[PDB]
């Protein structure tokens, strides 16, 4: 179906690719490597709690009364 | 305006060149080994990851 040649990547001599560089000493920086910086959020759950608790109240306290 | 007894000296400084050349090219960087470079081999087996303690 198709030739050798597109399959290995080379009509007739195989080049040398460049390896991927890791800077030594600290992380690798890409676009899957984020999670190291970014985890999920855990520092104000309970605090998320507590506001979406406020703001369902607030926003119907408001709503009704501009209702009626 | 150039002996021919003054030609092993110009040798000899051009092979002093080379060899502080070739004692530094001589090295070569092996393969990585840190982990943080190699850890989404291990999250793409065909298995999650055992914790085992
Ligand atoms: C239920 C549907 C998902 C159930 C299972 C999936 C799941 O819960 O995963 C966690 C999933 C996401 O994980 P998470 O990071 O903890 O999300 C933050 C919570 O949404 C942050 O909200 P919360 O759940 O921590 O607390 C908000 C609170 C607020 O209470 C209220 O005032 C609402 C009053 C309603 C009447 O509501 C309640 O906890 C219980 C009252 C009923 C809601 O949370 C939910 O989906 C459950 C709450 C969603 C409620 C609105 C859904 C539309
Ligand atoms: C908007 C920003 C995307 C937030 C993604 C959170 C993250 O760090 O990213 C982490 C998530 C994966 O989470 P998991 O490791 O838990 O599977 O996605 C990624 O790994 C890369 C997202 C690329 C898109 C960027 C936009
Ligand atoms: C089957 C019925 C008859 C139809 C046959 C033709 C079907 C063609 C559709 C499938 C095409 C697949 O296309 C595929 O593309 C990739 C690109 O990642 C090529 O990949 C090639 O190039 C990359 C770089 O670009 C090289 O690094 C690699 O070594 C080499 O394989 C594959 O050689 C080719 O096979
Ligand atoms: C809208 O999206 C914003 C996109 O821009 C992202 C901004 O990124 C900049 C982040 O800046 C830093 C720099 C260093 C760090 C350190 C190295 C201090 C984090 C550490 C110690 C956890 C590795 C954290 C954040």
């Amino acid at each position: 179906p198709l030739p050798n040649a597109v399959v290995q990547g080379y009509t007739s001599v195989r080049g040398p690719k460049r390896p991927l560089d890791h800077f030594y000493g600290r992380t690798p920086l890409n676009i899957d490597t984020l999670w190291h910086w970014v985890k999920f959020p855990h520092r104000y759950d309970n605090l998320r709690f507590a506001v979406c608790f406020w703001a369902f109240l607030v926003s119907a306290h408001f709503a009704n009364k501009k209702q009626r | 305006d150039v002996p021919i007894e003054k030609i092993p000296e110009h040798a000899n400084v051009l092979l002093k060149k080379i060899d502080a050349c070739l004692e530094i090219l001589s090295k070569d960087i092996g393969e990585v080994t840190d982990a943080e470079a190699h850890e989404m081999y291990f999250e793409t087996s065909k298995f999650q990851i055992l914790h085992i303690y």
